[PDB]
């Protein structure tokens, strides 16, 4: 009467970071959508994600946001301490 | 009296009743399992994890009575418990995903005797193993941070700064949303430590 | 003729021609470059010339 | 002058009653509308769109829209979506289009996986050679409007249990060192009763095959002991309540009674249809509208 | 409705030989293809049975019933959909020989303008075989029906994960890269440009890139192919496989003749796939050009000879670089001095007195 069973059943899923939460502080763009400085730049937008930095801890976020950051002071804003670059993303 | 268990356990196996009835019963059974010493405990134990990890029963048994399991795990001398966490962590794999919280647990308590025994590696290693990002289940700001910073803590012990500037990193970010003050004194000393320990003495 | 315009684009740059002007115009230009590969003597008279190898590129030359 | 000023007022108005209506056609109907149908109807819309000053606003609705009739597989026309895609791409310039490609090419890649799964049925297996047809997408995060977090903390349960572990340890074998996370919120499955004296398909969604089966041990089951089986958040559960209260394959202790948690829901025995194969999703009818108004007042 | 189809068909699924079957398959069509989908998947069946058992002019047979149910109620975007599949276990199944016939009779039914992705999927797979075959007439008919197009691939249609007009000009760059004219590669490259504005996101695109980029570096203009290469390489992360591992060499190559601006690794390209030994000496040999530091450049291609020196394009720069390297040490070491002596920075650069001396030279000037 009442007896069931299921050949094949999943619901459908994501796979992400490695990112906390608040969009990537840094910027408040998503690490994959595309950040202020990226936006307003525009000359070629590129396929999938643009250009990111990662970092040694794997937590990463936009180029030119570390970038102008960089020039003034070498720390990274966010970590308050200094950062060193280490694996390229997607 | 392990086997009277893992008998009483196979009887209930098939059954399809209430929550609370069927939890009760269970936990009868852990506490008969618990009063057992010697190697009867540590198999009724290793015996209940199996019957636990069965897809015949219910994840909303398997969570609730699955969490009861862990707090009692402590309690019992280290080598016995131990032993039921490796095996536990093997047999939960299959639906890891449903046990997160549990994983996470066993782990902060295997850690925790690892640490005790002076064997800092598999202490981190174990902990690193802990998903806190990457899961269904997103943990409070303090409890990632506690997980990366004692992570970073022991890559210092074992003289090793590269994975220890990893997790310290990590921990930086979680640092600032935390209103426990302690936590935060104990990440800037530790930071300090990994920039020590990295040659990067200036900073 | 086309074989004409690669020695005469070549020759008549070197003359009168700096460093600057040469890299910029004669090197890099991909234009000029079916031509230099028409006649190799033009070219490598150009490159002897600018490495400093003026003993091999003035027998080229005579 | 005339296009921009007329009768609604604020301007965040504009994209969402655009979106809904792009959402309107783009979505299947009772029978559908055939191909270039769409493509003229497309053509008056990219004029209009143009005058738009706050895009940023269409093109978050117009992705959230586009991955809901990805997921759901409730599509009419696929050249529709992409031809909107494409005229957008002109007009805008090419990055404003690219999150919306992004998330299509993304399809593919879950379309094989899809297929191998599929193909692990000719191997030896006695666990996939059983009930109901698949569902999967395995998908990227930021990619895709989709926000992941707690969903609920879903208990998943039994019947549905069998089916996602064999496919979690299949996973790990195609990409090592990541893991899945689900947005049980999405998924729709399929129940059929024999407790009703003509059976039907339900097209449910997951959640009320959740409260659904709880039935099967007591009649009538009361609200609380839905929240310790279900194990899902107070809010969300009363809109699926709701939901399954509406349509009457759950029903009240008496012929009317309001939706309330200090009653039981007891299997109704006299549902009757008028189609079989019935459906009901896909969530409730009025979250949409909520969703647009909550956003609008966010 | 759907009931009777449903019983019908899990009927015709049994018998499992294709006597007694065909009478049962047929039921289904009789009460209408409407939907079409009961009918699509038991024809589907058949067709697998008749590859495996029976006979293939039976099995051509089968499949012309779905092939002239496009102008009827089958839906075009499932009826394409339901054909990838059926296309894409045929190939694997069987060879060249019986597989271009199924390809050639899908095209039969397809004529009418209505039938856009669909024709060019299956007249791509036909493309493909014949270069194997070794066709060159037909292969020249199908190209030219192709070009007719001028952005184009699609009415306003979904599947143009491909192009048209853009894949011939691949598969001429394919063949012109193999006969090795440099000229006729960088029209056909600038030629290939004016399209690229109304294509979306393709496999086509990054393989067209790859030889303008290597044209580029041979040109002076680094740069140029810097930016091809990133541009192409999540195309083929989406795609995937063998050739991210090839097209990483060419990017970290091009990133370090442009003096300087290096990011084969602080943008995007390999996050799991770089802790493979193979592309692992790139990212180490990018690090020693960043830093300028000679002692450990030449470590590297020593040690992980292989990798680096095995693919011929990098492996002519390589000479360039070394040099490059050796450059740019010298302008820093030169500072603390106003006297400094030609043995002495030929012994730190690790290389003859004369090497060094005709180096000095060029830089002066």
């Amino acid at each position: 009467k009442k007896r069931f069973e299921v050949k094949k059943w999943n619901a459908v899923a994501l796979w992400a970071w490695d990112i906390v939460v608040d969009n990537c502080a840094i910027c408040r763009n998503h690490i994959m959508d595309l950040c202020i400085e990226c936006q307003a730049n525009q000359a070629s937008a590129t396929s999938e994600e643009c250009t990111v930095a990662w970092g040694v801890c794997n937590h990463a976020f936009h180029f030119h946001c570390i970038s102008r950051w960089l020039k003034t002071r070498q720390v990274c804003p966010l970590d308050n301490r200094e950062w060193e670059f280490q694996k390229y993303g997607h | 009296m392990a086997a009277a268990v893992r008998q009483d356990l196979a009887q209930l196996m098939n059954s399809s009743g209430s929550h609370k009835d069927l939890a009760g019963k269970y936990r009868q059974i852990l506490e008969k399992a618990i009063q057992l010493s010697g190697a009867e405990q540590l198999e009724a134990l290793k015996a209940f994890v199996e019957a636990m990890v069965n897809e015949n029963v219910s994840l909303v048994i398997s969570r609730q009575l699955l969490t009861d399991f862990c707090t009692h795990l402590p309690n019992l001398p280290d080598s016995t418990a131990k032993e039921i966490y490796h095996f536990t962590l093997e047999k939960i794999q299959p639906r890891v995903i449903s046990f997160e919280e549990q994983v996470a647990s066993i782990r902060q308590h295997l850690a925790s005797i690892y640490e005790k025994e002076e064997d800092w590696r598999n202490a981190a290693q174990v902990l690193v193993g802990i998903p806190l990002e990457t899961g269904q289940k997103q943990y409070n700001v303090d409890y990632k941070l506690e997980t990366y910073l004692k992570i970073a803590r022991l890559y210092l012990e074992d003289d090793d700064p590269v994975q220890a500037e990893a997790y310290i990193n990590r921990a930086s970010l979680l640092q600032n949303e935390s209103t426990n003050e302690q936590l935060q004194i104990h990440y800037k000393v530790c930071y300090a430590r990994v920039l020590d320990y990295r040659r990067k003495f200036i900073e | 003729s086309p074989s004409n315009v690669a020695i005469y684009g070549g020759l008549c740059a070197l003359a009168t021609f700096d460093r600057q002007e040469l890299q910029r115009n004669v090197i890099s230009s991909s234009s000029f470059k079916l031509f230099l590969e028409l006649e190799p003597q033009v070219r490598d008279i150009i490159f002897k010339f600018y490495e400093s190898k003026y003993a091999s590129c003035l027998k080229m030359l005579d | 002058s005339v296009v921009n000023y007329r009768e609604p007022k604020s301007v965040c108005k504009a994209p969402e009653l655009l979106a809904k209506y792009c959402d309107n056609l783009l979505k299947k109907s009772a029978k559908g509308m055939t191909e270039n149908e769409v493509e003229d109807r497309l053509t008056s819309f990219i004029t209009v769109f143009k005058y738009i000053d706050d895009k940023d606003v269409f093109q978050k609705f117009y992705a959230r829209m586009l991955a809901k009739r990805l997921i759901h597989g409730l599509s009419m026309s696929m050249d529709s979506e992409e031809a909107m895609i494409n005229k957008l791409k002109q007009a805008c310039g090419y990055e404003f289009t690219s999150k919306l490609h992004r998330m299509y090419t993304d399809m593919s890649v879950s379309a094989d996986l899809n297929n191998k799964f599929n193909n692990f049925i000719k191997n030896q297996d006695t666990v996939i050679d059983l009930g109901i047809s698949f569902q999967i997408y395995v998908l990227q995060a930021g990619a895709w409007p989709l926000t992941q977090a707690p969903s609920s903390t879903f208990a998943i349960p039994q019947e549905l249990e069998k089916s996602v572990q064999m496919f979690e340890l299949f996973y790990s074998q195609h990409f090592s060192g990541r893991k899945l996370t689900w947005l049980h919120y999405l998924c729709t499955g399929e129940v059929k009763m024999n407790y009703l004296g003509k059976p039907y398909v339900a097209m449910v969604t997951t959640y009320q095959m959740a409260v659904l089966l709880a039935f099967n041990n007591s009649e009538t089951v009361s609200y609380k002991e839905l929240q310790d089986s279900t194990q899902m958040n107070e809010k969300e559960l009363t809109k699926t309540i709701k939901s399954l209260l509406d349509v009457k394959m759950i029903n009240h202790d008496s012929e009317k009674e309001d939706i309330d948690a200090e009653s039981s829901f007891s299997l109704n025995m006299n549902f009757s249809s008028k189609r079989t194969k019935f459906k009901i999703t896909t969530s409730m009818q009025k979250d949409t509208p909520q969703e647009m108004e909550q956003t609008r007042s966010a | 409705v759907d009931l009777e189809n449903q019983y019908y068909n899990s009927k015709a699924l049994k018998e499992d030989d294709p006597k007694a079957a065909l009478s049962s398959f047929q039921k289904v069509l009789e009460l209408e293809g409407e939907k079409g989908e009961w009918g699509f998947k038991a024809l589907k069946q058949m067709i697998k049975i008749n590859f495996k058992l029976t006979n293939f002019p039976e099995m051509m047979n089968r499949y012309k019933q779905l092939l002239t149910y496009i102008r009827s109620a089958v839906t075009r975007n499932y009826s394409e959909k339901s054909i990838n599949s059926i296309l894409d276990y045929i190939s694997t199944s069987k060879q060249m020989d019986l597989l271009q016939e199924f390809y050639e009779t899908t095209l039969e039914a397809l004529k009418d303008a209505k039938n856009d992705r669909l024709w060019f999927k299956t007249n791509t797979k036909l493309g493909k075989l014949y270069l194997e075959r070794e066709e060159y007439g037909k292969l020249q008919k199908i190209l030219r029906q192709l070009h007719q197009s001028c952005q184009t691939d699609d009415g306003e249609d979904d599947l143009k994960k491909g192009t048209q007009l853009l894949e011939i000009y691949a598969l001429e760059i394919q063949m012109y890269t193999a006969q090795k004219n440099n000229k006729k590669l960088k029209a056909l490259y600038e030629q290939s440009l004016h399209i690229k504005s109304a294509i979306p996101h393709p496999l086509i695109m990054g393989v067209i890139r790859e030889c303008g980029g290597k044209m580029h570096l041979r040109e002076g203009e680094f740069e140029k192919a810097h930016t091809d290469f990133f541009e192409a390489f999540k195309n083929y992360d989406e795609s995937g496989s063998p050739r991210r591992t090839t097209c990483l060499k060419y990017l970290v190559l091009a990133n370090m003749l442009m003096k300087s601006g290096i990011n084969p690794f602080d943008s995007q390209e390999a996050k799991p796939y770089k802790n493979d030994p193979e592309i692992l000496a790139m990212t180490n040999l990018v690090s020693a050009y960043q830093n300028n530091d000679i002692t450990e450049f030449e470590k590297i291609l020593k040690t992980n000879h292989s990798n680096i020196m095995d693919d011929p394009f990098i492996r002519e720069h390589i000479e360039e670089l070394l040099r490059n390297i050796r450059t740019q040490v010298l302008i820093k070491l030169i500072k603390p001095y106003t006297r400094i002596h030609i043995p002495f920075i030929s012994k730190e650069l690790n290389i003859d007195v004369a090497d060094v001396e005709s180096l000095l030279v060029q830089c002066i000037l």
